[PDB]
RNA sequence: CGCGGGGUUAAGGUGCCGGAGUGGACGCUCAUCAGACACCACAAAAGGCGUUAGUACAUCUUGACAGCAGGACGGUGGCCAUGGAAGUCGGAAUCCGCUAAGGACUGUGUAACAACUCACCUGCCGAAUGUACUAGCCCUGAAAAUGGAUGGCGCUCAAGCGU
RNA sequence: GGGAUAACUGGCUUGUGGCGGCCAAGCGUUCAUAGCGACGUCGCUUUUUGGAUGUCGGCUCUUCCUAUCAUACCG
């Protein structure tokens, strides 16, 4: 078998000789196979077949429609292309617990549950809020902004937390809930203000729920 | 409720007709009533119907119509009190079958020696009386099945060895040759397609049309003509014989 | 491995019976039964021909 | 894994969980297209000729239609179309011989 | 499947009160938060064709 | 929706013999004796002209109709049986090792017999039993084809699909190994 | 006589499956074909002017509000 | 709500255990663990070639759907591209004649052809259909680990469901 | 120091992310626009050259489930 040797062999000597036959009769037994499957199947299975069907059912009448239509009848990727190839370009041109285990040493404990986002990379709190500590995985720096008018979204870094509706104890440490104004750096955007004016920080308004799902989603104010 | 066949939708430009077809049909024959003179009526009762356009093309001055029987008829006018002219009604008790109307300006007489001398070799349909005992050598089978001399014939495709198997030949494709029994020859016996007096069906009648093996003669018979002037249809021959109501 | 009781296995046993073993073991009985004949032979009423009686949770009792 | 160690509810679980396996379930569906393609290529590297660049060869080339297949099917035990057309062989073709106890590589180039 | 031969764990008809009585609070909560709902808040079909005199 | 009464037609041809005594349809031929039993169904028979059985259902359903057609086409079948009679057409091919085929008649039952050997060279020899009523041979018109004749199509049917069953490849790839033996042509004696 | 798509050919012709046969006659049918359309039709009429009279009167009532604002 | 005799009822029941109807009328449903009387989550514009009723539209002797016998052409191997691409590996346009109808074409197929087949159209037959939805009953719509549950037996023109 | 909850789940659990837009049958305050609204697609995560784990365990034995590693069977 050097090359294409099934087709060869079927050139030189064909297929079966009830090939065509059987295979008719498959497809036409392909209803009653479904039928059954739907009123047979269960388990997990049932339930993909059903999506599956339901999925296929909706493109099938979405190209009837189609047909139909044509036969009676007689800039988001740009943006984002263009910031991520800026950036491409430009690229191209102690921990807070092991401090407080050290200070036990030397339920006390309280560790925030919550995403949070701290900016500077080491900061010794005042005693107010000392004892309050926040895991090492549980940050986010960056944030996707979806910006209301152009129809885009934007991976931008977090610059600061402004106003935690939750609470106020939360705001002050930075905790990230649902709902909650951050300030965001949007100069990868690049919008225009007044006077022909560019900005550089922005409010936005997280609207996930970031311990339910990781990923941290926020709308832009503009 | 339920247990329904599953509709295979048509993905395709080409759609219905409809009423619309049928009465642009009534408009165009009510229409060219008029001009012509001699209006024929001819039959074709099972001929393959591919050589109308080739005697469209040749009397191009005349102008032909066939679709439904019932609806060429009655735009013609079947009762005479709805009628568009003088015997269109006995024109029409002429029209019964597989039946089509010749508007002509000029001579009868010439329209019956040309349909006369009109003759075609054609593959036969289902249903006529094989007139050969045509078979196909035990050999390799060629692609008209052995009619013109082998020494000069293609073999016949691989392609068309499983029509021909599903068709009923007991053909084997061994080394990319097509052959009824053995590559050298002999080995088996043969296949006779039809015989002589045989009421040809649809398998054979597919056979000789894969074999390229014409054994029907297309020809028209003029049932009638109806004169406009005089307002009188004469039947001929075929008008008589064949049965018409 | 297929298993003891698999049906081709079992087809191929029944087949062995039929063809292999059969004309031994009826050969073999034929002339074992031909020494048992061999160690075998070295009024109605009143005669007994007709039988009778000899010398219940079925029905309730009566 | 470090959200799911910090977790504190039973539907925090829950959500962490299909929310990553809903990340590899996008990624594999943005992957798409390779997998396709690595497959096919695949599938024909897979029916590739063999042959060995060191051991003894012989090639025979030039125009099409001259008669290069003919002469392989004639020097060895190797099928190759000899139908008569421009471009009959769209790929090497590879056969074996043996000459005074000496195996030798034929190919037929296109 | 081999359900036929080899049967599988049976599922109980046999209601527990508890469960009922959850269901039945459940439900009842169910039609009190629908009342709220429209509360909060934020065509005549005609004479058939088939009928005889229309 | 309850179908007050229904009814559907057989004709006979002038040359059987057909009895219902209770529901076991027996038709007697020039070929031989075809007898099925029919109870399994509620249907009305009548002879509702000279040559013509009417089959009926009083008070029935859908599916109920739904087997008055198919008892029908069976029962049309029986005819057609015991008038010309069914043929099938098997044929089988090999690429190197030819398939030997015996048919002998088992003379106690009264029963055929197909044994196939040298299918892709297995050593084991694949015995076939033959349904009864129905008759094999060795057609000598064409080479490597067999000829199944008999009256009951039902059993000659069956047959060939046991043939063409038992001559089944395994493990193997269907798109290069093309042995087996297969039904080619299926009509009428006469 | 033609060919049938599987192989077999003993299979006789059969009629359309019909329980509901039999049951009217096509010339009344007919009249009931007729008396459906014109039903359709005065459908049609009563449904066109009463869609007028209210599309007249929100004209109506656009106008009026206009006037007022001004 | 004292102790007794007699009578009639409520909730609930009248196949047996259980005292009382295998009571009557009209229909629906066959579940590879149906359902069983006063309750819902799984659940969704969810899949069902199960079954019945119904609604709105469309064709119909001017012959409706399905089927069988056929035709399925001409400019033309349409324009760009290229080993070669002719309706059918690729991008765009997608027109006209003949028409009864035939798309610069729905698939099969060729190295390209060829050829088959599809759309559509005529001949044969002859009477309802066929598209989408609503409503009932039924299947699935998710399940682990000792053997058990409409209370049990069991029940299928019910001993299930609606009045 | 006072107050409050004695405590958790029990037809709960699994395989398919979230945010925003487009589309969207239906329903809706009076009508697909007060508005709700599945499947898909688009933008972000996400792209042009290939270690996490604290107390525990360790062994054996019985039984059971399958959501099956192997044996058997086929598509």
């Amino acid at each position: 078998p050097q090359n294409e040797y099934i087709e060869r062999h079927r050139k030189l000597h064909g297929r079966r000789l009830d090939a065509e036959e059987r295979a008719r009769k498959k497809a036409a037994r392909e209803g009653h196979k479904n039928s059954e499957n739907a009123q047979n199947l269960r388990g997990l299975r049932a339930k993909l077949y059903a999506k599956q069907r339901h999925a296929q059912k909706i493109q099938m009448r979405k190209a009837i429609k189609q047909h139909e239509e044509r036969n009676v009848k007689g800039t988001a990727k740009a943006l984002s292309s263009q910031i991520k190839n800026k950036r491409a370009e430009k690229a191209a041109r102690i921990s807070e617990e092991e401090m407080f285990k050290v200070v036990k040493t030397g339920g006390w404990k309280r560790i925030v549950t919550k995403p949070t986002f701290v900016g500077p990379d080491f900061t010794r709190r005042p005693v107010k809020y000392e004892r309050f500590i926040r895991p090492m995985g549980l940050r986010y720096k960056k944030a996707n902004v979806t910006h209301p008018t152009l129809n885009v979204t934007v991976q931008l870094p977090i610059l600061s937390v402004k106003k935690n509706p939750s609470n106020p104890l939360y705001t002050q440490l930075g905790v990230l809930t649902k709902g909650t104004i951050i300030e965001v750096n949007v100069s990868d955007l690049g919008i225009v203000t007044a006077s022909g004016k560019i900005a550089w920080g922005r409010y936005a308004q997280i609207t996930n729920n970031p311990e339910n799902d990781g990923c941290v989603n926020a709308v832009l104010l503009v | 409720p339920k247990s329904k066949r599953a509709r295979v939708y048509h993905l395709i430009q080409v759609n219905k007709k409809g009423r619309e077809a049928k009465e642009r049909l009534f408009s165009n024959i009510r229409e060219t009533i008029p001009k012509y003179q001699h209006c024929f009526v001819f039959s074709v009762d099972n001929m393959r119907n591919n050589y109308l356009k080739d005697v469209r093309h040749e009397l191009n001055d005349c102008r032909i119509f066939f679709g439904k029987t019932k609806l060429m008829a009655r735009a013609l006018g079947t009762t005479p009190e709805e009628e568009q002219a003088d015997g269109l009604h006995r024109l029409t008790r002429y029209l019964t079958g597989t039946v089509g109307l010749l508007f002509t300006n000029r001579d009868p007489a010439d329209i019956e020696s040309y349909f006369s001398n009109l003759s075609q070799v054609d593959f036969a349909r289902a249903g006529t009386v094989a007139p050969r005992t045509v078979t196909v050598p035990t050999g390799i089978v060629y692609s008209t099945g052995g009619e013109v001399p082998p020494e000069h014939d293609v073999p016949v495709s691989h392609t068309l060895e499983p029509e021909l198997r599903r068709l009923g030949m007991p053909v084997r494709m061994i080394k990319g040759k097509v052959c009824l029994g053995d590559e050298k020859g002999e080995a088996s016996e043969g296949y006779t397609i039809c015989k002589e007096g045989e009421v040809l069906d649809s398998r054979q009648t597919r056979l000789l049309k894969l074999f390229s093996i014409c054994l029907s003669e297309f020809k028209v018979s003029l049932l009638g003509y109806w004169n406009s002037a005089s307002g009188e249809v004469t039947e001929l021959e075929a008008g008589k014989t064949r049965p018409k109501r | 491995a297929k298993s003891a009781r698999a049906s081709r296995i079992k087809e191929n046993h029944q087949r062995f019976k039929k063809n292999i073993a059969g004309p031994v073991e009826a050969a073999r009985l034929e002339r074992l039964s031909a020494k048992l004949m061999a160690i075998a032979q070295a009024s109605g009423v009143k005669s007994g021909k007709s039988i009778g009686r000899k010398d219940s949770s079925i029905v309730f009792p009566m | 894994v470090r959200l799911l160690k910090y977790a504190q509810s039973l539907y925090q679980c829950k959500q962490l969980k299909r929310a990553a396996l809903g990340r590899m379930a996008t990624l594999i569906k943005r992957l798409k297209d390779p997998l396709i393609y690595l497959d096919q290529v695949r599938q024909h590297l897979a029916r590739l000729p063999d042959i060995n660049p060191t051991t003894r060869t012989l090639l025979v080339a030039g125009f099409p239609n001259v008669g290069k297949s003919s002469f392989v099917r004639s020097v060895t035990r190797a099928d190759t179309p000899v139908e008569p057309y421009a471009f009959t062989t769209k790929s090497l073709f590879v056969g074996h011989l043996d000459y005074k106890y000496l195996r030798y590589q034929v190919i037929d180039t296109p | 499947a081999g359900t036929i031969n080899k049967p599988k764990k049976p599922t109980s008809k046999r209601k527990t009160t508890r469960l009922r009585a959850k269901i039945s609070k459940r439900a009842a909560e169910k039609k009190r938060k629908e009342r709220k709902l429209a509360r909060k808040n934020p065509k005549d079909p005609g004479i058939p064709n088939l009928f005889p005199y229309k | 929706m309850r179908y007050i009464h229904s009814e559907e037609t057989i004709p006979v041809p002038e040359n059987l013999k057909v009895s219902i005594k209770s529901r076991l349809v027996t038709v007697e031929g020039p070929r031989g004796k075809l007898q099925k039993d029919l109870s399994h169904i509620a249907v009305n028979f009548s002879v509702v002209k000279k040559g013509v059985i009417g089959l009926e259902i009083h008070h029935g359903s859908r599916k109920d109709v739904a087997a008055l057609r198919t008892v029908r086409t069976i029962i049309n079948n029986m005819i057609i049986g015991v008038t010309k009679g069914f043929k099938y057409k098997m044929r089988y091919v090999y690429a190197h090792f030819p398939i030997n085929v015996n048919v002998e008649k088992n003379a106690e039952t009264g029963c055929y017999e197909v044994e196939i050997r040298n299918f892709i060279g297995e050593k084991i020899v694949r015995k076939v039993v033959m349904a009864p009523g129905v008759e094999v041979e060795i057609s000598k018109a064409q080479k490597d084809e067999l000829i199944l004749s008999g009256n009951s199509l039902e059993a000659v049917s069956q047959s060939a699909a046991d043939i063409q069953q038992i001559c089944k490849v395994r493990n193997k790839d269907i798109r290069k190994f093309l042995d087996g033996i297969y039904v080619s042509e299926k009509g009428n004696i006469v | 006589l033609g060919m049938r798509k599987n192989g077999q050919v003993w299979l006789p012709a059969k009629k359309a499956f019909r329980p509901t046969k039999g049951l009217t006659s096509w010339e009344l049918r007919v009249k009931k074909r007729q008396e459906q359309a014109a039903m359709k039709a005065k459908e049609r009429e009563m449904k066109e002017e009463k869609e007028a009279e209210r599309q007249k009167r929100i004209q109506a009532i656009k106008e009026r509000r206009k006037k007022k604002e001004e």
